[PDB]
């Protein structure tokens, strides 16, 4: 019966042991993910959560028919 | 803020052009002929500092 359907040890051990290896690696990319996000949210420095401004290109620099702009 | 720095009464005065604005009328197209000059000049600096206070002179 064992030759026939099943496997030794080891190839369950090792599986788990990769399948752990993956798991935790996702589980403090998520964290990690988390910390980020707050972080650029909180003060905007990142390339996420960044709010369109007035683009600059639509200044008009030319006189004005008053010198005081 | 701080303080705005405002000429003295003394450094505004100027002989002034006291003839009315039929006179000049009849004049300007002279008047822009020759003294072009300086009213260039004073125009060009009105535009670049963008301040009364720095185109005195
Ligand atoms: C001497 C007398 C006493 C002997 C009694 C022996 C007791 C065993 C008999 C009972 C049958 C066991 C139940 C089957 C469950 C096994 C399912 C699975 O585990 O088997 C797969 C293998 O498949 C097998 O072929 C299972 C086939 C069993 C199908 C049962 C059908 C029987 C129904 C009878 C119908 C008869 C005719 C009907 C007429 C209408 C494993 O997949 P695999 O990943 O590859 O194997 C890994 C191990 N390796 C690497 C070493 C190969």
């Amino acid at each position: 019966i064992a030759r026939t359907f099943y496997d030794g040890p080891e190839k369950n051990y090792e599986k788990t042991m990769a399948i752990l290896q993956i798991e935790a690696e996702k589980a403090e990319l998520r964290l990690k993910e988390l910390e980020v996000r707050r972080l650029m949210r909180a003060r905007g420095d990142g390339p996420w959560y960044q709010y369109p401004t007035i683009d600059k290109a639509l200044i008009d620099h030319s006189p004005k028919t008053t010198p005081d702009n | 803020p701080g303080i705005v720095e405002l000429p003295t009464l003394e450094d505004l005065k100027v002989q002034e052009v006291k003839v009315s604005s039929s006179v000049l009328k009849a004049a300007a197209h002279h008047y822009g002929a020759q003294c072009d000059k300086p009213n260039k000049e004073f125009m060009l600096c009105r535009w670049e500092e963008k301040d009364p206070r720095r185109c005195l002179e």
